[PDB]
């Protein structure tokens, strides 16, 4: 979520202003306002698209982040992001080897939250300890407190 | 925060350890021609005569032959490293492996096309 | 988008062929393996009108057409046909030239090596493709369902070939191929539906057939149940409206069709049918894989969509099978569509490019060569 | 049988990797370059001890993580 | 992991070989002596998939694998196999690195020295130990046991050695070596549950038969009583759980299989039994010696675990014994496992410190240096 969240941020007005155009088109008639299965699957086939109703539930489960069964216009904005990449191939596992060594000073195998600290305040990027806390929340899936050589390889998945 | 900020963090902190990582090979090159300054030291040539000039040809070929010995016996145990490496790899694939079998989908119409096919020239900055 | 030199992946069966790029989840397109040619006198002019129709075309046209399929019971019995039905798979909807691109073509672990053979030549001399691989559909069914262990049974159009697989590897001689498949199935509901008063027996009859089958019929977890009611009483009957607007009511005759695969003398078959085969390739595996090919029993061909096939072969198994040990069937939605989800899976694996028979190991040995690389 | 080869070859492979030197052909000024050919071959074969080194060091890393990752994934 | 340069334990057999640290009551794991490889034609992609497994690897995968032991009566014959059992032994289970560790193997004492010359030079050569000792089984069950004297029958996977040892010190003319061990009751227990119905053969089965000795057989205190009422009674009979959920019940097989060690005619073999080499190795002691190996007939290894043995040894040699003789087996519950404690015992006492063949002495004088310092 968060590589094409942060694509959505970066979004310029009149990019938003067309793709709310778009949401527009998708959503006419809708009791709601926000996009179901089967808006979703009359403007696909509009489009020429033939998607099964597994494959339409799957779309909006993709980007629905309230757990509303409908996609709104900020979850139709990550939708469209997900739909095009500038970041391809996203590297590889081979190169996020090297570059976990870097984060682990002490070389236990293991990212600690002083490791963390250390890495995020090198960025220039002003550090709130909330960015602290999410990013190792994010991170350690086991809730050890650490990120371990996995975590590290699916918290940054898709990271250019 | 937002998955936003995260982003840009997380993408931030993998620069920053691309850096260490040409730092830590730089640092490394420094530190192997110091290793080298000591291990194989300069030959001092200045007047050695016609014999000494034999006596030292067999002396530094004795010191390939050691020199080489000591590089095989690191190697080996580098190569039984590999073995290893290879075998843990395969375990903890097999342990991490399960209901995880990854996929794609097609159903990702490109929001270019899209775009072009929904607002027609109305689609000029997305 | 497609700016990377892709696989090409395609299941071509006795029914329909599954095509996509590797690296999708699915086909982009289902083209069925049919070649249509007119079989009527024409009388006007400048109407268009083609020696023959491919896939979808020969299926729009065909009031008029006779429909032919090119494989039959597991393989290609011709092969130019097929050339037009890949021509039309890769050139029209796809829209790629295979020149450009390996691919990925697929078969049953015992299938008659001409098969491989012919799919090799064609995808070389007819597309020149860079690269050839044939595949076993029994793997990439696996590849599809997240196993590496487990039996798989595929009864598709023309044939069930019934194969388990444990750690990967084939234990062949506990295959078990059936002459029992869907297209049976269809042609058993055609001779019961004329006992109803619906004789149906010409192309467009026999698809209209075929279509009856793949909505109506539920199978029955509980045949003698259901036939015991079906039988009786209209209010187990389900209404399918043919193209010209009439109507069939169709009852115990709704799951009698499905009911072939576990009585194959239904078609003149010699069989124990599907929960048998499946069972045997457990039995005549070691006892210390049996237990993880019964926990196993993996879903791949098409019967394995009908409403309620999964608790039909899930109870002939367990009764079949052995107290105490666990009996599970692997039914995954890439249903139907396994073959081809696991041959992108395969076509996209580092672990495969080396598996590919180069246009110039074709070249040199000719398209014997599948059969000494693939498998 | 083959553990006494393994040991014999190591020496095997260390004799063979053994070269031939003759001094008595050769005058002063081409026995101080033959000298230098010799140092310059113990140079290589130092510099790839140490990348040896190098790399014996990130395994022993690698293998301590790849340990740590199947204890905490059984 | 150890933080000490103790010596390290390990007892080789043709069963399991016990491993762990000197210093302990217990070897940290048993490691089947097994090296395992794939019968099978892999058919999936990616699977990874070695040429071999060992240990426990290869029992945990045997369902596709044919499982070999090295070790041949107590003589290594496989080495390549050996040593993959110590490099995984060493590297992966004990976290033993011999390098830093004096390392203690053990054997019959009754072995051809190929065995005890080339295990020496394995560890030396192989494993770069700085030190080697190679112990007597009879030796290492007594120091186990608490005992200096007694005749020490073994009766294990491999061999009986039947050795008898008076104040510490051997009395060679009595030795019964014999060819009969756990291995060959094993096989003749497959063809007596064959005649039941239950044919075992391959790898699976032969470990299956192996593990329903080990948790249903005995030997009987008295085998005609037993024979007579377990061949006319299923109150004698006792179940067994096959890995497919198929079951077998065994009757008087039960005992007719451990029963070979006092009647070895049941495989084809000439031989005494192992009440009467007990019996010889005491009797051909000197007459004042005699009454000490009465008093101690001492168990070691495996199958002195089948109930009534050490009350059918104690009165089967009672029998054979002159009066006024008082006969005594000591059966600790370090069976099983008494010889590799024996070497942790042994390894650790100050009176052996200066028995370790060191590598220097090794290397100056070659592989027979375990003729001079071990055995
Ligand atoms: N819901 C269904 N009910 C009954 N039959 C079905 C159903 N779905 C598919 N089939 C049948 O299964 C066969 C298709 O098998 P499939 O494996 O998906 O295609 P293929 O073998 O060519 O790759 C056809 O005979 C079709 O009529
Ligand atoms: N409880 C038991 N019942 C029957 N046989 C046994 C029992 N315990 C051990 N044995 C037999 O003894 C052997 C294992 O004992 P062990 O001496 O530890 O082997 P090893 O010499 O490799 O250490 C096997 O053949 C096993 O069948």
């Amino acid at each position: 979520d968060d590589i094409y969240k942060a694509a959505v941020e970066q979004l310029t007005e009149e990019q938003k202003n067309e793709f709310k155009a778009a949401f527009d088109i998708f959503v006419l008639g809708a009791e709601d306002g926000c996009i179901s299965t089967k808006e979703l699957g009359k403007v696909m086939r509009m489009l020429g698209q033939n998607p099964t109703p597994e494959e339409l539930q799957e779309m909006i489960d993709e980007v629905d982040e309230d757990g509303s069964g409908t996609v709104d216009f900020d979850e139709f904005l990550v939708m469209m992001v997900r739909c095009m990449k500038d970041d391809s191939k996203g590297k590889s596992e081979e190169e996020l080897s090297d570059l976990f060594r870097m984060f682990d000073k002490n070389a236990d195998g293991y990212i600690d939250l002083d490791e963390l600290k250390i890495m995020l305040q090198a960025t220039g990027e002003t550090i709130t300890e909330d960015d602290i806390e999410e990013l190792m929340k994010d991170g350690d899936k086991n809730n050890d407190g650490r990120i371990d050589y996995d975590e590290f390889l699916e918290f940054m998945k898709g990271v250019e | 925060i937002s998955a936003s900020r995260k982003l840009q963090l997380k993408t931030l902190l993998l620069q920053i350890a691309k850096q260490e990582l040409e730092r830590e090979a730089e640092e490394r090159r420094g530190e192997k021609g110091r290793a080298l300054s000591t291990r194989c030291q300069p030959l001092e040539l200045a007047g050695l005569g016609f014999a000494e000039l034999q006596d030292l040809c067999r002396q530094l070929h004795a010191r390939v032959d050691k020199v080489d010995e000591e590089r095989y016996d690191i190697e080996a145990k580098v190569t039984k490293n590999i073995t290893e490496i290879a075998d843990l790899t395969q375990k903890i694939f097999d342990l991490r492996g399960k209901f995880k079998r990854p996929t794609l989908r097609r159903v990702r119409i490109s929001a270019d096309a899209m775009m072009q096919a929904l607002l027609g020239a109305r689609a000029k900055e997305s | 988008d497609e700016d990377e030199t892709t696989a090409l992946v395609c299941d071509n069966g006795s029914g329909l062929v599954k095509a996509g790029f590797a690296g999708d989840d699915a086909p982009r397109a289902v083209f069925p393996s049919i070649v249509g040619r007119p079989r009527h006198q024409g009388v006007m002019v400048g109407m268009g009108q083609k020696d023959s129709y491919v896939g979808d075309e020969a299926q729009s046209k065909r009031g008029i057409l006779t429909l032919k399929y090119p494989i039959e019971h597991g393989i290609i019995t011709n092969w130019d046909d097929m050339e037009k039905i890949w021509h039309h798979t890769f050139y029209n909807e796809l829209r790629v030239a295979p020149e450009e691109h390996p691919t990925l073509l697929t078969e049953a672990p015992l299938n008659p090596k001409a098969n491989r053979e012919k799919m090799t030549q064609i995808m070389f001399e007819t597309f020149n493709v860079p690269a050839m691989y044939v595949a076993i559909q029994a793997v990439l069914s696996l590849y599809a369902s997240g196993r590496t262990t487990g039996i798989v049974l595929d009864s598709g159009d023309g044939v069930t070939h019934n194969v388990p697989i444990y750690e990967g590897y084939a234990l062949p001689h506990a295959i078990m191929r059936l002459d029992l498949a869907g297209r049976d199935l269809t042609d058993y509901l055609m001779k019961i539906l004329t006992e109803r008063g619906y004789s149906f027996v010409t192309t467009a009859e026999r698809e209209i057939v075929r279509d009856i089958k793949e909505k109506l019929c539920y199978v029955a977890l509980d045949f003698e149940n259901e036939m015991a009611t079906a039988a009786s009483s209209s209010s187990l009957e389900k209404s399918y409206e043919l193209p010209d607007g009439q109507v069939i009511t169709i009852g115990n005759e709704r799951f009698r069709c499905p009911e072939t695969l576990f009585q194959p003398s239904f078609i003149g078959m010699e069989s124990a049918g599907i929960h048998e085969t499946t069972y045997n390739s457990i039995m005549k595996c070691d006892i210390d894989i049996r237990k993880d090919l019964y926990a196993n029993n993996v879903m791949s061909g098409g019967t394995t969509m009908y409403p309620g096939i999964a608790d039909r072969m899930q109870k002939e198994i367990t009764a079949l099978a052995p107290s105490t040990m666990k009996i599970k069937i692997i039914a995954p939605p890439e249903r139907k569509y396994s073959v081809w989800i696991g041959g992108s899976i395969l076509a996209s694996l580092s672990t495969f490019q080396q598996m590919w028979i180069t246009k110039q190991e074709y070249d040199e040995a000719g398209p014997s060569i599948v059969h000494r690389k693939c498998f | 049988g083959k553990r006494q080869t393994e040991r014999e070859k190591k020496k095997k492979i260390l004799a063979e990797r053994r070269k031939v030197l003759a001094i008595d052909h050769l005058n002063e000024d081409q026995l101080r370059e033959k000298a230098k050919e010799l140092w310059q071959s113990i140079y290589n074969l130092e510099a790839e001890k140490f990348d040896l080194q190098e790399k014996f060091k990130q395994q022993k890393y690698e293998i301590n993580v790849l340990r740590n990752r199947i204890n905490d994934n059984q």
